[PDB]
């Protein structure tokens, strides 16, 4: 039993016809203090697979090692390591799913929400959620923390239903994607204004952007806004 | 007297042990196999007897990974090697997890010297039928 110090706030994600997109800020906090910034919450496991991950970052950075290291041992004795016999993103899921919830029945949580994306081999689209507590389930669109409240809403208006997702292109998800960060960094108080954003997608493969920021935001009315009720002036 | 030879940590009359001498015989009934150290790496090499057209070729790797910078390839008793391989996993992998950085050449060679030295202190344990080739590049060349 703990308490996170170090966090990180949403992490967000959606399926579009051909592949998958998961982004999350680049900010490491300390309560109300934005501490970090050059936190990168997005895992990339082999080119086929993205792990986001919110909560801790102490128990993040240890879940980031423990990842490497499952690509370095799948590679032991495996002469189709990057064949036949490479991590899928199933497979880095269900490691971390069962991590997780024993962790939770030791009373000894990572305190984290994950959420795995990527391609399977047989060109799948791969999204699943697990947490701290060992909960797991799937979505067309998938967000932890405040993004569940937020992000969802807006990203489900896209990929609704499962017949949603053949409709729905890169372009359109991406921007979906894009748009929720924005609205995020608008009333998530534990949010920054840079993030990364990764693609996962069966034909251009793994494309991951660094560095991006909110663009095009709304506050000129805020000039407007005088008082809180009668004030004139 | 005589019988120095059954037991494996007993010193012989001339200062001896028996048993690890024996062990170098099953190392030199085995295959052969080779190191080069090139200018900026090494170079690992071995020969694979065809025992037969029903083996797959191919098929059946003797080099081995430790980590993800290190090779080792031996002869003698197979299993043996593949014994000591996964000892080198885990001191590799003990050793980065506490300081991070993947472990030098030198470092891990002694990590396998200290641990098959230690099958030459009992008579408990029988010493590994094998000798090996193994590298890699680190902070040094």
């Amino acid at each position: 039993t703990q308490q996170p110090i170090v966090t990180g706030t949403s992490v967000i994600s959606m399926k579009y016809d051909n592949g998958v997109i998961i982004a999350a800020d680049n900010l490491g906090s300390y309560g109300s203090l934005l501490r970090f910034n050059g936190v990168e919450r997005l895992i990339p496991v082999g080119d086929n697979t993205v792990v986001g991950i919110s909560g801790d970052i102490s128990d993040m950075q240890h879940i980031e090692r423990l990842l490497k290291d499952l690509v370095t041992e799948n590679a032991y004795d495996n002469p189709l390591a990057d064949a036949e016999e490479a991590l899928e993103p199933s497979y880095i899921f269900e490691y971390l799913a069962t991590v997780m919830y024993q962790r939770r029945s030791k009373m000894n949580p990572l305190w984290n929400a994950i959420i795995v994306a990527g391609v399977q081999s047989n060109g799948d689209q791969f999204l699943r959620y697990v947490n701290l507590l060992g909960v797991t389930y799937s979505s067309p669109t998938l967000a932890t923390g405040f993004g569940a409240h937020m992000a969802n809403p807006l990203l489900r208006k896209v990929v609704d239903r499962e017949s949603d997702i053949p409709k729905t292109t890169v372009q359109v998800a991406e921007e979906a994607i894009v748009n929720a960060m924005r609205v995020l960094y608008y009333r998530d108080a534990r949010s920054s204004r840079n993030f990364s954003l990764a693609i996962i997608d069966k034909n251009t493969g793994l494309t991951f952007k660094k560095n991006l920021q909110v663009e095009n935001m709304k506050w000129d009315f805020a000039k407007d806004i005088k008082g809180y009720g009668t004030q004139k002036i | 007297g005589t019988g120095y030879d059954l037991s494996n940590s007993v010193f012989s009359p001339d200062g001896r042990n028996f048993q690890v001498e024996y062990a170098v015989k099953a190392v030199e009934n085995g295959t052969t196999s080779i190191g080069i150290k090139c200018n900026d790496g090494v170079v690992f090499a071995v020969e694979k007897l065809i025992t037969s057209k029903l083996l797959v070729p191919q098929k059946n790797v003797k080099i081995q990974v430790v980590d993800r910078h290190i090779g080792c390839v031996y002869s003698g008793l197979i299993p043996d090697g593949r014994h000591l391989v996964n000892r080198g996993r885990e001191e590799a992998a003990s050793f980065k997890k506490l300081y991070k950085t993947p472990i030098p050449i030198p470092a891990f060679a002694d990590r396998l010297g200290q641990y098959v030295q230690a099958h030459t202190l009992y008579n408990s344990v029988r010493p590994f039928g094998v000798s090996t080739i193994f590298g890699g590049v680190d902070k040094n060349g």
